[PDB]
Formats: structure tokens, C-alpha cells, sequence
């Protein structure tokens, strides 16, 4: 049976990035030459492996991160960025083994009063590990005094919202984002190509 | 990048009007948008976020809105506390970018400068160098035009000058411009005139002395 | 209650290195966004460095490779060290915390930084005498000008204190040599030229310079 990369790549909705989906690939055969021989993405970018050398490759697990962010915070979907994405929303390791794959999708993630849907985590008193999911909606403590839940002054709720409007700039169109993984165990390798 | 316009730079107004000040993003920044109030000497003090939240404490008047790429503070009754600089910022930006600010001002009624020019002293021209500087006294509104004119040459990149804030008892500005040159070139030229325009003037003054007659 | 205190402020030559502190009371500086924010004089803002709560740093393109902005949690304190200072390095610098998505709400009151290769040294005062073609019964202007010191600030008075309607001191401008020079000036009715004397008194603190000028009608 084929990988169902459809299912990742075509799906009709997306996830918040601090929500992040995650997608485990096992026991089929995985057909690349979907992805990189698609004019659709304008971000491309692989970590420790080739793209077009990815068919002859096996391995024990695949797995396929989803979500959306700003065209402005592409760029920290990689190995040693920092900032609020990278940071507090979706942390990729340092020998990071994969592929980061993006592209524009301003015509379905924008509506015309401004698309709220979207989140991302703002407050986080620490950073991320990689590959680490945080879906707390605890009230931020920014200050001396606790929060106890109430939100006020110092006390913030920790998600903001992107204002995904048409009539944004490039840079602040929304983007929807799909990270590879390629996990290599010493266990059955159950993802190959042709 | 995004280049934030902020206009007008300089708003006349009256105790109690409602003032529009403009900031222009290049480009759509959503609602990404903050407007910051600084009075002379003081810290800015943030008063809407978002463009169109009212941070906590500001008083109603203080009204923020706009969307894509036109933004408007509104002040809706103007109160004496209000006259001051206004700054927008973009918000959720790598760059931070701030607009250039807008300066609210006391309105009043138009008032033509008198015009003064001050040879330079024969204790500064001992020295080597001649300043000569002309004043512009109690005039409004604070656009006002200088020209310098040495044997009917006009002078451009010698001169500098500087504007008083308004006047606490009549809200006028007053103005001085200081013209350099160093004794030598100032002694190769007889006429030197500083040429006036402005609204309360129906034509442009000109003061003027020649070098060495009383 | 909520407050951001500044210090460290100097002058100091190009080249030079200086830090500034920012303690902090009612908000927690490393569970914040804070930053620097400088204001030249006489223009507009400039964000200058931001730590996020999590540790991360960034920079604006102007300071980029020279500043570093830190903190100390023990101390609740908020830190920016700069080295190879230039000239237009020279504003009051503000420490601020940002709400999150650059809109900051708390200020504190700054700190002066001067970055500058000019000697301190006091003005020379020169007088704007009063023309003599004055209006017949009208009004005359007089003045002083005040050449060439540093740094800021000089005070301006007339005849000691005991005149003060009609009396405009301007701010200072930063001549291309590096030194300040300014003009104080008043109006007076033109009768009282020859009966009134008026004196402008200049004091200039960092060099000690204390000039009364007696500003006169020109004789021919
Ligand atoms: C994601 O979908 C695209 C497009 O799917 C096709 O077009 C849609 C409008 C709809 O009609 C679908 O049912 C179609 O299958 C896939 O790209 C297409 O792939 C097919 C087969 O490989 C090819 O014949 C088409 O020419 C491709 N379309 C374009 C525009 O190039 C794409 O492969 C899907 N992604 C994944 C990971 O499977
Ligand atoms: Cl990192
Ligand atoms: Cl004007
Ligand atoms: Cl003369
Ligand atoms: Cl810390
Ligand atoms: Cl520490
Ligand atoms: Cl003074």
C-alpha cells in the first residue's frame, strides 16, 4: 500500500502551530516523487538527506507535522532558529533529519473580516524542546502577583491570534507548513520508496 | 520591508476638537498597529493596541481604528493634557518600525513675524569667523521660509536653525537663523539679507545690512 | 508600584564602551518581553534590542554586532552593554516591557547617553546689538549669541533676572564641529535703548564658565 501523504499534504483543514499535528507514517511504500516534482511549494528545504535521492532510502518511522504559520516565520521552521514560533510553538532539534516543506495559502486561511482560527503561543517561560507540544491555556504569570487563573494585568492569557486578512503583505499571508521526519531505529524499517 | 508614513507632522487644534492623525503602512499589517502619546521631556505612554484597543486608563476620547493599510488615532474632544506628540509602531515585526510622529499644537490666529538681522560683532570677526543671524519674533503658524541672500546670491548649506516651542501666553513661535562664514568670505560681499515669507505676510520681508556701514 | 529605573547614562568618546541598568519593580524582567528604546534628540523612536521570557534576543540592523542586552533575574534587572559607540549612538535611552506583540506599556524615565570626540569647553558670548534703524516708537530686539561650548546645557538671564518679557532663548544647535552654539535674544522699546542697559548673563556648569555680556547700540 502507498503512504497517505494525501491525506497530510491535501487536507482541508489545518492545524493552530502551537497545536501542531502530527501524522505517524508506518508499514507502506512512500512515493516522493509526488512532492518534489510539485510546482506548488515555495518552501523546500531538507535536512541530512537528498530529496530526489529519498526513494531508495528505508526507514523505521516517518512522521508528518502539520500546521500554519506567518510567511514571515518560515524561515524559523529549521535547525538553530529562534523566535516566537521557534521558540514557544514548534522546536526542530539540531540534527534535525528531514524535510520542511511550505507554501502560501492566503486564498483559503484569510477571510475578509480577518481570519482568527489560527493561534499561536505568545507567553512561554521557557523554550521549547524539540518536537515538543504545549496546548496549556494557563493564565501567564508576567509578574509578582499570581494569576489564579483571572486574567488582568500581569496576568495574560498565554495564545494570540494571527489576523489573517487578505490584504496582508507576503510576509504576513498565511502559510501552511508539513515537516518530515525520518527516524532511522534499530528496529523493522517499515517506510520505503520504489 | 514595511514603511510606516505617519501625517500630517505638525496638527494645529483647539480645546475640544476632534483630531485625525494618519499612519500609512506600505503594505497590510492586519490590525497590527499601536499608538504611543509623548509630551516634551516624558516617556511615551502607549494608548491603543491592536488598532482599536484602548489600553486600560486612557481616557474615552482617545479612539483607535482601521484596517489593511490606512490607520487612524482619534481624539474626540481634545482636553489641554492632549496636546503632544503621537507615535505610531507596527506591530508583530522583526524591524519594530515607529512612524515619524505627529506634533498637536495650540491652534490660534495668524501672526506675521518681525523680522531682525544682527551683523556679526567685530569681537567674533577678530576670531576668524562671522556668524550672522537673523530672528523671526511671535509669529503663527510655525511654517516659515528663510532665505538667505549674499550680494543677491541666494545661500543654501551655511545656515542653521532653531524654533522655539509655543509661546505659554500667546502660543507663537519665534525663530533663528544663523548664518557662517569665516571672516575672509564674509569680507569679499557688501549686501546680506535674510528674505521672510510666511501666511501673515501678503509678501516676503527682507532685512538687510551692508558690511562696514553703521 | 510598577516602575523601570535607568542609570548609567555619560558621556563618552567614539569607540567607547558603556553599560545601562534598568531595575525593575512590579513586573518580573525574565518573564518578559523587554527592550531598549532610544530617542535621538530632537527626532523620533528607535527600538534598539528586545530578551524574550524564554532567552532569546534579537537586535535592530543599527547596533547589530556592538550591543548585547541581558538580564539578572536576582536583581530583577534588565541590562544593555555597547561598545564601539558612535556619534549617533547619542539619545536617551528607555528600558520598556513589551506587552508581546511590540506594544509596550511600561516606560521608565531614560538615561542620557552622549557619544562625542569634542572638548568640553566653555561659549564664547557675542552680542546681536541692536539695530539702528529701529522703529520710532516701536520695538527693538537685542540679543546674545553664545558660540561654541560642550557639552549641553548653558542657562541664558537678562540684567540678572530682572528681565524677562520678551525673552526668547532658543535651543541650541549641533554645529558641524561638534560644539553647541545658541541665541538669546529680547525685545525692548526702542526709547529705552539709550537709558536702559542690558546685560545677558551666561553660565556654562561643566566649565566652570560664568560670562556677563553688556549688549550695546553700535557707535559708527
Ligand atoms: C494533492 O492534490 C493534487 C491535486 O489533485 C488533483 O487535482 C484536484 C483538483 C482533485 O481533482 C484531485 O482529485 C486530483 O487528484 C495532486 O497533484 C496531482 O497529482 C495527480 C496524480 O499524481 C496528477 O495527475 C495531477 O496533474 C496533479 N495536479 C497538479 C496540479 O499537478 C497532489 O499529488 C496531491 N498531493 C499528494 C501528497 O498526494
Ligand atoms: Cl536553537
Ligand atoms: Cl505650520
Ligand atoms: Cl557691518
Ligand atoms: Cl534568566
Ligand atoms: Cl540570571
Ligand atoms: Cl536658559
Amino acid at each position: 500500500n502507498l503512504c497517505p501523504f494525501g491525506e497530510v499534504f491535501n487536507a482541508t483543514r489545518f492545524a493552530s502551530v502551537y497545536a501542531w499535528n502530527r501524522k505517524r507514517i508506518s508499514n507502506c511504500v512512500a512515493d516522493y516523487s509526488v512532492l518534489y516534482n510539485s510546482a506548488s511549494f515555495s518552501t523546500f528545504k531538507c535536512y541530512g538527506v537528498s530529496p530526489t535521492k529519498l526513494n531508495d532510502l528505508c526507514f523505521t518511522n516517518v512522521y508528518a507535522d502539520s500546521f500554519v504559520i506567518r510567511g514571515d516565520e518560515v524561515r524559523q521552521i529549521a535547525p538553530g532558529q529562534t523566535g516566537k514560533i521557534a521558540d514557544y510553538n514548534y522546536k526542530l532539534p539540531d540534527d534535525f533529519t528531514g524535510c520542511v516543506i511550505a507554501w502560501n495559502s492566503n486564498n483559503l486561511d484569510s477571510k475578509v473580516g480577518g481570519n482568527y482560527n489560527y493561534l499561536y503561543r505568545l507567553f512561554r517561560k521557557s523554550n521549547l524542546k524539540p518536537f515538543e507540544r504545549d496546548i496549556s491555556t494557563e493564565i501567564y504569570q508576567a509578574g509578582s502577583t499570581p494569576c489564579n487563573g483571572v486574567e488582568g494585568f500581569n496576568c495574560y492569557f498565554p495564545l494570540q491570534s494571527y489576523g489573517f486578512q487578505p490584504t496582508n503583505g507576503v510576509g504576513y499571508q498565511p502559510y501552511r507548513v508539513v515537516v518530515l521526519s525520518f527516524e532511522l531505529l534499530h528496529a523493522p524499517a517499515t517506510v520505503c520508496g520504489k | 520591508d514595511i514603511v510606516m508614513t505617519q501625517s500630517p507632522s505638525f496638527l494645529s487644534a483647539s480645546v475640544g476638537d476632534r483630531v485625525t492623525i494618519t499612519c500609512r503602512a506600505s503594505q497590510g499589517i492586519s490590525s497590527y498597529l499601536a499608538w504611543y502619546q509623548q509630551k516634551p521631556g516624558k516617556a511615551p505612554k502607549l494608548l491603543i493596541q491592536a488598532a482599536s484597543t484602548l489600553q486600560s486608563g486612557v481616557p474615552s476620547r482617545f479612539s483607535g481604528s482601521g484596517s489593511g493599510t490606512e490607520f487612524t488615532l482619534t481624539i474626540s474632544s481634545l482636553q489641554p493634557e492632549d496636546f503632544a506628540t503621537y507615535y505610531c509602531q507596527q506591530l508583530n515585526s522583526y524591524r519594530y518600525t515607529f512612524g515619524q510622529g505627529t506634533k498637536v499644537e495650540i491652534k490660534r490666529t495668524v501672526a506675521a513675524p518681525s523680522v531682525f538681522i544682527f551683523p556679526p560683532s567685530d569681537e567674533q570677526l577678530k576670531s576668524g569667523t562671522a556668524s550672522v543671524v537673523c530672528l523671526l519674533n511671535n509669529f503663527y503658524p510655525r511654517e516659515a521660509k528663510v532665505q538667505w541672500k549674499v550680494d543677491n546670491a541666494l545661500q543654501s548649506g551655511n545656515s542653521q536653525e532653531s524654533v522655539t516651542e509655543q509661546d505659554s501666553k500667546d502660543s507663537t513661535y519665534s525663530l533663528s537663523s544663523t548664518l557662517t562664514l569665516s571672516k575672509a568670505d564674509y569680507e569679499k560681499h557688501k549686501v546680506y539679507a535674510c528674505e521672510v515669507t510666511h501666511q501673515g505676510l501678503s509678501s516676503p520681508v527682507t532685512k538687510s545690512f551692508n558690511r562696514g556701514e553703521c | 508600584e510598577v516602575q523601570l529605573l535607568e542609570s548609567g547614562g555619560d558621556l563618552i568618546q567614539p569607540g567607547g564602551s558603556l553599560r545601562l541598568s534598568c531595575a525593575a519593580s512590579g513586573v518580573t524582567v525574565s518573564s518578559n518581553y523587554m527592550s531598549w528604546v532610544r530617542q535621538a534628540p530632537g527626532k523620533g523612536l528607535e527600538w534598539v534590542s528586545i530578551i524574550y521570557p524564554g532567552g532569546s534576543t534579537f537586535y535592530a540592523d543599527s547596533v547589530k554586532g556592538r550591543f548585547t542586552i541581558s538580564r539578572d533575574n536576582s536583581k530583577n534587572t534588565l541590562y544593555l552593554q555597547m561598545h564601539s559607540l558612535r556619534a549617533e549612538d547619542t539619545a536617551v535611552y528607555y528600558c520598556a516591557r513589551d506587552l508581546g506583540s511590540g506594544d509596550m506599556d511600561v516606560w521608565g524615565k531614560g538615561t542620557t547617553v552622549t557619544v562625542s570626540s569634542a572638548s568640553t569647553k566653555g561659549p564664547s558670548v557675542f552680542p546681536l546689538a541692536p539695530s539702528s534703524k529701529s522703529t520710532s516708537g516701536g520695538t527693538a530686539a537685542l540679543g546674545c549669541l553664545v558660540k561654541d561650548y560642550f557639552p549641553e546645557p548653558v542657562t541664558v538671564s537678562w540684567n540678572s533676572g530682572a528681565l524677562t518679557s520678551g525673552v526668547h532663548t532658543f535651543p541650541a544647535v549641533l554645529q558641524s564641529s561638534g560644539l553647541y552654539s545658541l541665541s538669546s535674544v529680547v525685545t525692548v522699546p526702542s526709547s529705552s535703548l539709550g537709558t536702559q542697559t542690558y546685560i545677558c548673563n551666561v553660565n556654562h556648569k561643566p566649565s566652570n564658565t560664568k560670562v556677563d555680556k553688556k549688549v550695546e547700540p553700535k557707535s559708527c
